[PDB]
């Protein structure tokens, strides 16, 4: 008839993601009901097929005679917010008087959370994460001494003019955020919103960012998603004459309002590079400790 | 009614099986078309339906008694195959979930177990010059193998520093020769974006790897092949242009 | 629902099986605690429950192609085993039923059938000097073998003048290798008394004996073991004293 | 709560022997009802497991 | 409930089977006694019931690795067998349907498929002198073989110019060694007359013929027999006279 039936019925364009499972509240750990002996045919919880791809549904009440337990153990400590609201080391900026490193009291650091394994592995547990951040900046001398210096931290978002000098014209900061702190003052602390163009940051981009041919030249750009490349970080002296003290700035990141999505296996090999899961091939280590025989402890 | 006997009909394709495990629904979430609230592109996308939403048989590896296991990167596997890949080339934006039906059958006197797994954003790393002092990167033929797929350098490490010892986190399904002869994984569009390039980005990676080795006596069949089959679900394409490839 | 797939959970023990026959309830009567009208002792008995009411694996005989069959005497089998036997030693009076799970599995290319039987008051006789002119009696190691059990002198005669030809009267269950791989017998406390010594008296006897011999070609498994498992039900002990044994 | 639940529910001390079967009167031998032919799938009395 | 496990009880006969296909009801029509509106003979027929309505085991052919297939002509198969054939001899008129239970079982390592078929009015032709220029006719032992049955001259042609390539039209049932081990066909009285001679006319013909050859390795059983069993249903006889035969 009019119109055609295979269009009327057709489920093309179905918007809502059909949920196979809904979330239930679990403030406390699951309580344990009492159990008794059971000698029956057909009811068999212990026997299961791992092939299916599901975890063991067998409950302890059906594997052993159990008592009653009113479990009130809280699960709050095991939440994404209370697991990631831990400030960790994510950057170390050096401003020596004279060395191989930056010698003019201006360092630029393209913002990369990785490069420090402990904060990295914890974060690398998930593939997609969305969060606001709280950055802390600790400044001191290489001995840990506190000296009367005046630094300027400046956030340089992608496309903004990067400082090419200790007294560059970019340090006017007419728009992009910058902070003026003395080393006498306690660590500067700043709250940062989620500013990726995507709905979440990615710790893994299985692809290339550019089109065309991918020869051995542009092969290092594999795994480079600009969506979590949030620009560069710059420090001043401040000018105009060179500083009198050797300086070290350590950046700490705290996550709040966290929302990770899909889970990932957990790194068992030494991190070697930033934004790159390379590993030492001849030095492949087991994920854990090992013993002499399977029949001994 | 039974759990192991299943049939999968999509478009003009049909897969039957009599010795299977239950179907896995990925992350407990059926594949769906993109809402008008998630989308951002203003173009009216094409939803070709039947022509592209159907099973594709793209590869068949030979499971030898000493194999490290293989992998494929989605959706680079179909880019040159069928009328799905045609839409994926003429367009900039793409969106779909898949219905992967890995299949491998032997006798009752064979033994061994495969591990089918769908690992989203499976980024691959390189042996860093053997010593660790070389920031080399994988070639195109390793990160985007396509049809024939790629054999693992090392299977323990998943060629990325991550352990296969805990791969059963992401949607998986075992193929244990004494119980099942095929695995089936249904994944939705897993991405932080409503659409992506389909050529540059690869939503996930299929990891077919044996943990308990294939073994058999001096019987009458030593050639045991694993065959990969997949089917795009709720496919959408936007941003029409000229035909572009790898 | 199915008849051959069963699971037996008692206390902290659990037995699974996928190839079984239905469970036998002894004399169509579930084991129970002693009433206040059957009992006669005025002592308040201990009913230790979980600690003693659980499965015990006490022996494993090797079923060879030419074996006469074995037997065990209950409840002398546990007297030195676990915290059940501890209560049975410190006490004078005892009461319990059992849940015997004899188990023996082979391939599909093996053949043979066992006969599991629970014969109450299984009194054992002796070969009377071969001629019949000697009123000899069995040693302690024959009437109360305990853990390892005892091999039959002659299996036809049940070492008591009675024929095995009609043993399937008392609660029995066959283990036929082409159908089942385990037998399960649930007996109640079978005695003319509400309680007994448990050391001196033996309520019954488990008779595991093959009638159709085990047979197999030159395959890859000639070692086929039968394993005995049992579990006290509704256990009661009274008349507390010092620890006494055999 | 009070008292403990694994004592409240617990079937410890159950006195009566649970009967799996009751006795019926049989003064006469069992009578025999009439029978006809039967050619069906699923209904199979003769096949049994000893 | 199951489809492959069946039992057939008629009179004092009983056939059991555990690996069968569903029962075929011939032409979707259960066998019945003759109405008073179809019949024409005024005689009051005998309906001996149990005595003649029962299973008969009449032959057992040996299915060799290279056999052309056999056939039987009904109801000439029983004419000398049992108390059915007695009624068929003393009488002129006869009426009955049959319950054919062809049976053949092997191992799981055997292969092959039989084709059981009931072809009404199976008239047999002769090789016309090899060249086609001879109007010869089949002997009595070929058109009415009876008990032992007859081996096909040629199986492709059904010894009548008709092709076996389309024999599955009339009520049939395959015996495929990897799935079933017996076939069962229930036919009604198929004739244009309410009654017939039973000696002169043969209502139909049972065609047991292999299409996929029996095969097996050097195992421990090369003797695989096919056995034919049948049972008259709703048998009627009229026109009583002296005992007459072939
Ligand atoms: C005042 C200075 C504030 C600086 C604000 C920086 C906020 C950046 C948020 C973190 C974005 C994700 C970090 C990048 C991910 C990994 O390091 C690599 N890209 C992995 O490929």
């Amino acid at each position: 008839g009019d119109r055609v039936a295979d269009v009327i019925e057709s489920s093309i364009g179905d918007s809502v993601s059909r949920a196979l499972t809904h979330a239930l509240p679990a403030p406390t750990g699951q309580n344990t009901q009492v159990s008794s002996h059971r000698l029956d045919t057909g009811k068999v919880p212990a026997l299961q097929a791992a092939e299916i791809g599901a975890s063991s549904n067998a409950s302890d009440e059906s594997m052993i005679e159990t008592r009653c337990v009113l479990n009130s153990h809280s699960t709050a400590e095991t939440t994404l917010d209370s697991f990631f609201s831990r400030a960790g080391l994510v950057g170390e900026i050096d401003l020596p008087l004279e060395g191989t490193t930056n010698p003019n009291g201006y360092a630029n650091w393209d913002i990369d959370i990785t490069g420090y394994a402990q904060m990295r592995r914890k974060v690398e547990l998930f593939t997609y994460m969305r969060f606001d951040a709280e950055f802390t900046f600790v400044a001191c001398t290489p001995t840990g001494e506190v000296v009367p210096q005046l630094l300027q931290y400046m956030f340089v978002p992608p496309g903004a003019p990067k400082p090419d000098s200790r007294e560059s014209l970019a340090w006017q900061t007419a728009t992009n955020p910058s902070v003026f702190v003395k080393l006498s003052d306690p660590p500067a602390q700043v709250s940062v919103p989620f500013m990726s163009p995507a709905s979440a940051y990615q710790w893994f981009y299985d692809g290339y960012p550019t089109f065309g041919e991918h020869k051995q030249e542009k092969d290092l750009e594999y795994g480079a998603c600009p969506n979590n490349m949030m620009g560069t970080f710059s420090v001043r002296t401040v000018g105009t004459s060179k500083s009198k003290y050797p300086l070290v700035v350590r950046i700490y990141m705290r996550m709040k309002h966290v929302r990770a999505w899909i889970p990932r296996p957990m790194r068992n090999q030494n991190y070697l590079f930033k934004a790159n899961p390379n590993y030492a091939g001849n030095s492949i280590k087991p994920t854990g400790a090992s013993r002499t025989a399977i029949t001994t402890l | 009614y039974s759990d192991r006997v299943a049939q999968l009909t999509i478009g003009n394709s049909t897969i039957t099986t009599q010795e299977a495990a239950n179907i896995i629904v990925g992350y407990g979430e059926w594949p769906s078309y993109c809402s008008d609230s998630d989308a951002t592109a203003v173009d009216k996308p094409t939803r070709p339906d039947v022509s592209v939403n159907r099973f594709y048989t793209l590869d068949t590896k030979l499971w030898e008694k000493s194999s490290k296991g293989w992998y494929w990167k989605f959706p680079d596997v179909l880019t040159e195959t069928g009328v799905f890949g045609q839409n994926a080339q003429f367009h900039y934006l793409y969106r779909s979930g898949f219905c992967i039906h890995v299949q491998c059958n032997a006798s009752k006197f064979h033994q061994g177990a495969l591990l089918v797994a769908v690992l989203p954003e499976y980024v691959i790393g390189t042996v860093a010059g053997g010593t660790g002092t070389e920031d080399s990167h994988p070639p195109y033929k390793q990160t985007q193998p396509g049809a024939d797929g790629f054999e693992l350098q090392h299977p323990y490490v998943l060629d990325a520093g991550i352990p296969i010892s805990q791969l059963t986190v992401c949607p998986h399904q075992w193929i244990n020769l004494r119980t099942n002869n095929c695995a089936t994984i249904i994944v939705p569009y897993i991405n932080a974006l409503p659409f992506d390039s389909a050529l540059n980005h690869c939503n996930f990676g299929l990891l077919v790897v044996p943990i308990s080795p294939l073994d058999y006596d001096q019987g009458a069949t030593p050639v045991i092949p694993i065959t990969i089959t997949l089917a795009p679900m709720c496919s959408e394409f936007a941003g029409l242009r000229q035909a572009v490839t790898q």
